[PDB]
């Protein structure tokens, strides 16, 4: 619900090019002009692009941008492993305040390993928790690379929204990522129906776990 | 120091009010028109409000969320920028941070031009907006519906639940176990208490060779937990 | 005259 919308992550090789994509309004990118910028993990954001294509002082011209309607690119070259960072848009909406406004941040990977698919393991509720009259179900999501995912979860077939929290992905000792889920139930919920599933897309493939009131 | 420092961030009830305050160093602050910006946890950045230099009226401008709620004052003898919060709603919880904003000169040949961007940032000052009282959390066993597959791998782990504040730390076997290991970040839940969940990924074959113990620690409950997950 | 092309800013000003 950023104001203005980015990819969650993108990602290429050493040498390779990416853009990253910033989707807003007339009331906002339509009619004003756009800022990038990059941040590595506890520092401050950087400047890289403003008013829509021009280049500050010391950002090389293998950055650029371009503006078109309401949305807004920044195109990057020649990939360098230093390059892995987060990057986001930024302009001004066009009312009285004049708020500044942002986009979500694209996490960007330099890709330095073979991309790999999360394992998934789906928890049931544990006994103990369903004597305290409550009832969580786990999704653990570890050993994924890039360090993106997203996760559905359905009951029997139907798709559940409500009850979940999830994780942003944090970096493993070997350098993949990891990411949790939970489905929060009444202990009634949890016996009525005779599955609950959790559906883990990771780069355009799905991992599915299936867990049952009658098996566990 | 060039730089921008945020403090009197804090755990304030809803309704409740609290102040704070940026203080800047090495720039001429009285120059400068800037910002109160924040980040929900998960969410992207929400800009919260603007007041301007001196020389352009000093005046203030509010995002929509925060109008009547909050105010920006600065003093200039002090190189000092304000942020009074009142009213306060769980919603207001984030890191809120300062900036100033900045500009590229482009001359022209009859205009010069001026590109505004938010130039020197603060690293920030966390404000939590929560009812509830310190609890300790319940910790509960994390194992797989069915039997592990023999030759593959098993994961098992520790769900520990509506504490408050954070953090928790949680280790394995008194923390002799590592490989293997992860402690996800917490979430907050409806109620206002947070929870997150530690797990182990081992050999299949070392299950019935030892025992597995999570130790939780919270703190600020000064409650610790040992509890042994069984497979 | 300097034109300003930021957000709170008068666009024009001599």
């Amino acid at each position: 619900q950023s104001v203005l919308t980015q990819p969650p992550s993108v990602s290429a090789a050493p040498g390779q090019k990416v853009t990253i994509s910033c989707s807003g309004s007339s009331s906002n990118i339509g009619n004003n002009y756009v800022l990038w910028y990059q941040q590595f993990p506890g520092t401050a954001p950087k400047l890289l692009i403003y008013g829509n294509n021009k280049r500050p002082s010391g950002i090389p011209d293998r950055f650029s941008g371009s503006k078109s309607g309401t949305s807004a690119t920044l195109g990057i070259t020649g990939l360098q492993t230093g390059d892995e960072a987060d990057y986001f848009c930024a302009t001004w909406d066009s009312g009285l305040s004049a708020d500044w406004v942002f986009g979500g941040g694209t996490k960007l990977t330099v890709l330095s390993q073979p991309k790999a698919a999360p394992s998934v393991t789906l928890f049931p509720p544990s006994s103990e928790e369903l004597q305290a009259n409550k009832a969580t179900l786990v999704c653990l999501i570890s050993d994924f690379y890039p360090g993106a995912v997203t996760v559905a979860w359905k009951a029997d077939s139907s798709p559940v929204k409500a009850g979940v929290e999830t994780t942003t992905p944090s970096k493993q000792s070997n350098n993949k990522y990891a990411a949790s889920s939970y489905l929060s139930l009444t202990p009634e919920q949890w016996k009525s129906h005779r599955s609950y599933s959790c559906q883990v897309t990771h780069e355009g493939s799905t991992v599915e776990k299936t867990v049952a009131p009658t098996e566990c | 120091e060039v730089q921008l420092v945020e403090s009197g961030g804090g755990l304030v009830k809803p309704g409740g009010s609290l102040r704070l305050t940026c203080v800047a160093s090495g720039f001429t602050f009285s120059d400068v028109w800037l910002n109160w910006v924040r980040q929900a946890p998960g969410k992207g950045l929400e800009w919260v409000g603007r007041i301007k230099s001196r020389t352009d009226g000093g005046t203030t401008d509010y995002a929509a969320s925060v109008k009547g709620r909050f105010t920006i004052s600065r003093d200039d003898s002090k190189n000092t920028l304000y942020l009074q919060m009142n009213s306060l709603k769980t919603e207001d919880t984030a890191v809120y941070s300062c900036t100033t904003d900045g500009f590229i000169m482009i001359r022209g040949v009859s205009e010069d031009y001026y590109y505004y961007y938010m130039d020197v940032w603060g690293k920030g000052t966390t404000v939590t907006v929560s009812s509830a009282s310190t609890k300790g959390p319940s910790v509960f066993p994390l194992a797989p519906c069915s039997r592990s597959t023999s030759g593959g791998t098993a994961a098992l782990g520790c769900l520990v639940k509506d504490y408050f504040p954070e953090p928790v730390t949680v280790s394995w076997n008194s923390g002799a176990l590592t490989s293997g290991v992860h402690t996800f970040p917490a979430v907050l839940q409806s109620s206002g208490l947070y929870s997150l969940s530690s797990v182990v990924t081992v050999p299949s074959s070392s299950l019935g060779t030892q025992t597995y113990t999570c130790n939780v620690n919270h703190k600020p409950s000064n409650t610790k937990v040992d509890k042994r997950v069984e497979l | 005259c300097r034109i300003h092309i930021g957000p709170g800013r008068a666009f024009y000003t001599c």
